[PDB]
């Protein structure tokens, strides 16, 4: 999901774009700005929620030694999802 | 990889790259991060 | 403490006391400290002008033998008015031990060279010359042995920049490899690593 | 626990004398040198034919910088600035604020090619297994500033070679 | 004696190769260092420290 | 306030030695100019040997002229053999940097430094 | 037209001719040095492709910075470089011969040697191994193939 | 002003200027200082150039990193000139040739293309341009050289009403073509001159002069509009000029009477190799053709350049062309010329 500014430069998913009189842009006639087209946020917002039967939940991010370390997240609130600090997988208890 | 093939994900290449550099399609460094101070733009009506 | 502490060495210990006593008792007149470190080390800290008639003795004396020069080096430290501290390291073939001198000086008092006692230091001290400004008396040829051929300053000095003052470029009209006052790309991020907290109660000073 | 090289005394005897007198007049080590040169004329020489035969390497090899992702898009990192604090020649610089969904991550990764050492610090205290060092050798260019990798040339290069990078953790997790 | 008798002051401005540029206008400070808040320990606030005025630092084109 | 000497037990000694230096100098810098192929005239390096010792006159201490005299005494030997070379030479003479401001209105013009 | 193709085959010729006998010259400083007489060693065999080592600078076609390019050896640097004859081309290779490597922030090193002679082909690495050298040299002759010195000359 | 464009830092390598500077054709001589003065200061420079890249690699440690852009242009070609110039905002003109080629007569060097480049630099909205002209430049001269640079500076006056022109009498250096051309005539005979040369009155400048001239024009804001005049400190005769040359080369002056007419008959028969040509009789008109006096046009006192005089940088011109036996001799051993 990269969109296109007006002068025609593309935006990273930091939202760097150079301005219309910045002269910098110099750098890219004759040649290509390196962006790339996977945003984090994106394919992190596909992923769906996992319903769990508990009040806790561990999280480690799969793989085990090749994930993120092992946290514990709460589900107590039922109006917003438990989110992963490292990985952003969200939880949810399904009472 | 014939018979041992990679794990398949979504955000990985389908179509490898050689050198590039020398090319049109070269990288060219830019910074990432956006502007640090906002200027304060003057008002565009006269004071009389 | 068997296995991850490094083991302890007393009779080394006990020898290195007992020979510091050795020395200090030899030369009462130039010798001012003589300690023993935990690892087994002997240090005696001196007088400058005690510099040639200390290490002739440990040259040439027949229970000290130090025939070898290992390295001369030297320690700035701007706490003190002395700033400097020259130090020796002597090894003995002989009786096959290593022994530490220290010495004192700060940037105008010329201290003696060891020249005639031995011939490494030569070169030694006078690398010291070229990266502190300690100058060496009566020294045969003393210049500067490692910083450019046009250099100013010493490097090694604490208050010295990590960055010189000046730099290198090649300029075309001039056809030359000139020298410019240092601008650099990115300034070299300075780190506060020291913990706040006491390490070891061992070496508390007391309080003023 | 030592050895005499170099003391052997020659002998004295007419026939041993005779020998080293012909040995000087015709020249029988020279020849033996000779013979050692022709020996190594016949053997298989081990020149492999670059670049269609690449030498043999490990899967612990130290080369191009790369970022990973977890296995469902997002990317590994979380700014936690390790690697710039253990970076020996200072070639990390990282900047990181909260973005939309008040995530930790980054806005500038550059790592400095030039500056780095390709030592593997980076790899080794990232707790996340974010930054890695990649098996990629044959990058060089043409132009000083192509080696300025910013952090949408290391996101690049991490989805470029991700198919090699997990096997190579894979393989080598174990020994850490 | 090989002693003599010095009564001017030290001056070392001339040995050290400094240019006088950063002599001059350069505004040094001795202090103790303040104690960091949001830690408790008192280690970092024992000795003296000298440190210079801060000057211009801008920002690269290129990074 | 007993300190031990390096050269000169007095002021009288030191600056003669500073004489003797300034002397061996003004006769050194026609091979210097000659050897090296500068481009520059004698005069031109005679007054900059003149410019450099003039720049520590204000020394009023028998060590630090004395070290400074040791300084001055092996950059001429270091410039009586070829081990300068012709860089080392001219970068006394500072060729390629432009003059910085001089008064307060250009150094308020240009950067915030006094 | 025919003057075209004529020109166009001379630089060809004239390209073959001078990428395929580069004549570097016997010039190291430090680690990348004996990486780079590693890649002389037979496994990789420079003499191959006929690259081969030149002692003096009147003679060699290149010139590899491997090693650290300090303040007191940038003036001799400049000086071989000036004396080699033309064409000449120069190879960076190491971190301190591309910005300075480890030492980028000492007082006696100069942060890249593109700043005392102009750089063809920078090789990346600590040491760059002898099989990224080899990868080096064939990118600068892929460079050299792809000269248009003859036609310009037409062209202007 | 843009938050990018704004100068900081000493004015260094490293620092930022704020200057944008297309100088068009580089790659020479002139290009190649300023290229080298505008680069020390930290600036942006966006070198387009036509011949190989190999002889652009000289321009490569000029500056800091990023700081040189090289980019190919075609003079013929407005899309590649609006290419370069669509960010700068100062634009240099050094586009010139001393011959005629097949491809490029003189109005396509110095009338078209100074035209075509003024006005794409005006429809890109630069706010500065500088053109390069000759200080002899007048439609009644004989050589085609000058007739075409007026012209070309008429068309660049009329279609840019803020460019600087900025004329040089004739320019020498290291890498000339008026000091090392009078050093080179000592192959082919003994330096024929008409009438001895002692009827053209001539006032060299420096190159560093001129560059520093072009630089403070750069950042001078009153500058624009007007039209310099860069000239040396002493004005000489050609003949008394020659004898200083050949006197600080040490090489033997015998020079001998010839009329003007076979001048041209041998001067036009060098510039048949299709080579870079010797001479050619628009070199020969040039050099015997007195330099004007404009007292009205400012110079480079009013710029704040002091004029190097010849005395001092000809011996570091001339010592390449000097034999083994005085090649270590001293700057003042020759005895300068008589000027008038
Ligand atoms: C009107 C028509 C005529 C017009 C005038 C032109 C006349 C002919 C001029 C000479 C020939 C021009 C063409 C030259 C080659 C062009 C094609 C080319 O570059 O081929 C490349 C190929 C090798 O490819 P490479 O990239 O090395 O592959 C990697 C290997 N894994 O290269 C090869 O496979 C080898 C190429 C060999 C080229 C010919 C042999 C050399 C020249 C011999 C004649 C001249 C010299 C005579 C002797 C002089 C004294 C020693
Ligand atoms: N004698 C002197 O030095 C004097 C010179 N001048 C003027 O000053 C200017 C600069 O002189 P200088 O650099 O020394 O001259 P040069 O001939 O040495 O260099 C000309 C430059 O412009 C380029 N160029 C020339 N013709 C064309 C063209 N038709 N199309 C595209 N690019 C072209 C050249 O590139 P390439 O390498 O591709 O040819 C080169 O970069 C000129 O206009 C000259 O007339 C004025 C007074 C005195
Ligand atoms: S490999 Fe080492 S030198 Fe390179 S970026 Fe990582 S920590 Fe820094
Ligand atoms: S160590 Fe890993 S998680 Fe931490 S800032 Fe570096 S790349 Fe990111
Ligand atoms: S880049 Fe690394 S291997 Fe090469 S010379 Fe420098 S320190 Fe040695
Ligand atoms: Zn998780």
């Amino acid at each position: 999901g990269v969109r296109t500014s007006p002068t025609g430069e593309k935006v990273t998913h930091t939202g760097q774009v150079y301005d219309d009189e910045d002269y910098r842009r110099v750098r890219f006639v004759g040649r290509q700005k390196e962006v790339n087209e996977n945003f984090a946020i994106d394919l992190i917002a596909e992923q769906p929620v996992s319903q769990v039967g508990s009040r806790v939940i561990s999280c480690d991010g799969g793989g085990g030694a090749l994930g993120h370390p092992r946290v514990y997240i709460n589900l107590d609130k039922e109006t917003k999802t438990g989110t992963c600090g490292y990985c952003g997988l969200q939880f949810r208890q399904q009472h | 990889p014939t018979v041992k093939p990679p794990t398949a994900r979504k955000f990985i290449w389908t179509n490898h790259k050689f050198n590039l550099s020398g090319t049109p399609q070269q990288y060219v460094p830019y910074s990432t991060t956006r502007k640090k101070i906002q200027e304060w733009v003057p008002p565009s009506t006269p004071y009389k | 403490t068997r296995p991850t502490v490094r083991p302890r060495n007393d009779v080394a210990h006990k020898q290195l006391s007992a020979f510091g006593e050795y020395v200090a008792e030899i030369l009462p007149k130039y010798v001012q400290q003589v300690q023993v470190s935990c690892f087994s080390e002997l240090e005696i800290c001196i007088h400058p002008d005690g510099v040639i008639p200390v290490l002739t003795f440990l040259r040439d004396h027949s229970n000290a033998q130090f025939k070898s020069l290992a390295d001369l080096t030297a320690v700035d430290i701007p706490t003190r008015q002395n700033r400097f501290e020259i130090v020796y390291n002597l090894l003995s073939l002989r009786f096959n031990s290593r022994i530490r001198v220290k010495t004192y000086t700060d940037e105008l008092t010329p201290v003696e060279s060891s020249v005639s006692v031995y011939k490494a230091a030569n070169w030694y001290e006078r690398e010291i010359w070229d990266m502190f400004g300690v100058f060496f008396a009566n020294h045969p040829d003393l210049r500067r042995i490692l910083t450019d051929y046009g250099f100013e300053g010493h490097p090694f000095r604490k208050d010295f920049p990590l960055s010189g003052y000046v730099e290198l470029r090649y300029d075309d009209e001039v056809k030359r490899v000139v020298a410019e006052p240092v601008e650099l790309a990115q300034e070299f991020r300075k780190f506060d690593l020291n913990s706040p907290w006491e390490a070891f109660p061992a070496y508390r000073q007391p309080p003023e | 626990t030592y050895k005499y090289v170099n003391l052997r005394e020659p002998s004295m005897d007419m026939k041993s004398v005779t020998d080293r007198a012909a040995q000087t007049l015709l020249w029988t080590e020279l020849i033996r040198g000779l013979g050692m040169t022709l020996s190594y004329l016949f053997r298989e020489p081990a020149t492999i034919n670059y670049p269609f035969e690449k030498g043999p390497l490990s899967p612990r090899f130290r080369g191009e910088h790369a970022l990973r992702r977890y296995p469902s898009g997002e990317e590994r990192c979380i700014a936690c600035k390790l690697c710039e604090a253990v970076c020996p020649a200072q070639a990390i610089t990282i900047e990181a604020e909260p973005r939309a969904d008040g995530s930790r991550r980054t806005t500038r990764y550059d790592i400095d090619m030039t500056k780095c050492i390709y030592c593997g610090f980076c790899q080794e205290a990232c707790p996340v297994d974010a930054i890695v060092e990649g098996p990629n050798f044959e990058f060089s260019t043409e132009t000083h500033e192509e080696l300025l990798y910013n952090k949408e040339k290391l996101l690049n290069n991490g989805d470029k070679w991700e198919a090699e990078i997990a096997a190579n953790i894979q393989a080598d997790y174990l020994y850490r | 004696t090989q002693l003599i008798t010095v009564d001017e002051k030290l001056d070392i401005t001339t040995l050290t190769g400094v240019p006088e540029e950063h002599i001059k206008t350069r505004k040094a400070r001795i202090f103790v260092p303040a104690r960091n808040n949001m830690q408790s320990g008192v280690n970092n606030t024992k000795k003296w420290k000298m440190e210079f005025d801060t000057r211009e630092r801008w920002e690269n084109p290129l990074m | 306030t007993s300190v031990k000497p390096i050269f000169s037990r007095d002021m009288n000694e030191a600056k003669r030695r500073v004489r003797e230096l300034y002397r061996a100098w003004y006769r050194e810098v026609p091979n210097t100019v000659h050897l090296f192929q500068l481009d520059i005239s004698v005069k031109q390096g005679r007054d900059k040997v003149r410019e450099m010792f003039k720049k520590n006159a204000h020394v009023t201490d028998p060590r630090v002229v004395d070290l400074l005299v040791i300084k001055g005494k092996m950059e001429l030997e270091e410039t009586i053999n070829v081990w300068k070379q012709r860089t080392h030479v001219m970068r006394f003479f500072h060729e390629t940097e432009a003059p910085r401001p001089k008064d307060f209105l250009s150094k308020f013009y240009v950067g915030h430094d006094p | 037209s025919r003057g075209e193709y004529v020109v166009a085959k001379l630089d060809d010729l004239i390209n073959w001719a001078r990428r395929s006998s580069l004549w570097p010259m016997t010039f190291g400083l430090a680690c990348c040095a004996v990486e780079m007489m590693h890649m002389a060693a037979p496994r990789y065999d420079m003499d191959r492709f006929g690259v081969v080592f030149r002692a003096s600078p009147r003679q060699s076609d290149v010139m590899i910075v491997a090693g650290t390019l300090t303040n007191k050896m940038a003036p001799a640097l400049r000086k071989v470089y000036d004396q080699m004859p033309e064409p000449r081309y120069v190879v960076s290779m190491g971190s301190c011969a591309n910005g300075g490597g480890y030492y980028h922030y000492s007082y006696s090193v100069v942060r890249g040697c593109d700043r005392i002679v102009p750089v063809d082909i920078y090789v990346p690495g600590c040491p760059p191994t002898a099989e990224a050298l080899l990868y080096g040299i064939l990118q600068l002759q892929k460079k050299i193939k792809r000269e248009k010195r003859l036609r310009i000359w037409y062209r202007r | 002003l843009h938050h990018a464009v704004i100068p900081h830092g000493k004015g260094g390598r490293s620092s930022v200027s704020g200057i944008v500077a297309t100088v068009f054709g580089a790659t020479g001589f002139l290009g190649r200082y300023l290229v080298n003065h505008l680069g020390r200061m930290g600036s942006q420079v966006i070198v387009p150039y036509r011949c190989e890249p190999y002889d652009t690699m000289h321009l490569r440690p000029m500056g800091d990193l990023g700081q040189i852009i090289f980019m190919d242009w075609n003079g013929r070609d407005k899309d590649s000139i609006r290419r370069a110039v669509e960010h700068s905002n100062v634009v240099i003109n050094l586009v010139g040739r001393e011959w005629e080629t097949k491809n490029f007569d003189f109005e396509d060097v110095f009338v078209k293309i100074p035209q075509a480049i003024a006005q794409v630099s005006k429809e890109a909205g630069v706010e500065k341009f500088i053109h390069i002209s000759h200080l002899n430049a007048d439609i009644k001269s004989s050589s085609k050289y000058l007739r075409n640079k007026a012209v070309g500076e008429k068309e660049v006056r009329e279609t840019f009403p803020e460019a600087t022109i900025i004329k040089p009498a004739d320019i020498f250096g290291r890498e000339d073509r008026f000091l090392n051309y009078f050093a080179n005539i000592r192959w082919f005979g003994g330096v024929p001159l008409i009438s001895l040369g002692k009827k053209t009155v001539k006032q060299p400048v420096y190159i560093v002069d001129v560059t520093k001239g072009i630089i403070n024009a750069i950042k001078d804001p009153d500058a624009r509009g007007k039209t310099f005049a860069f000239v040396g400190p002493n004005r000489y005769l050609l003949f008394d000029l020659v004898q200083y040359v050949f006197a600080v080369a040490h090489r033997p002056f015998l020079p001998y009477p010839m009329p003007h007419f076979a001048y041209r008959w041998i001067g036009r028969l060098f510039e048949i190799s299709p080579f870079e040509p010797w001479t050619t009789r628009d070199k020969v008109e040039r050099i015997h053709t007195t330099d004007r006096t404009l007292p009205h046009l400012p110079g480079l006192e009013d710029l704040g350049v002091q004029a190097t005089p010849l005395e001092l940088k000809a011996i570091e011109v001339l010592r390449r062309h000097r034999t083994y036996r005085w090649l270590s001799s001293e700057i003042e051993d020759v005895q300068p010329a008589k000027t008038v």
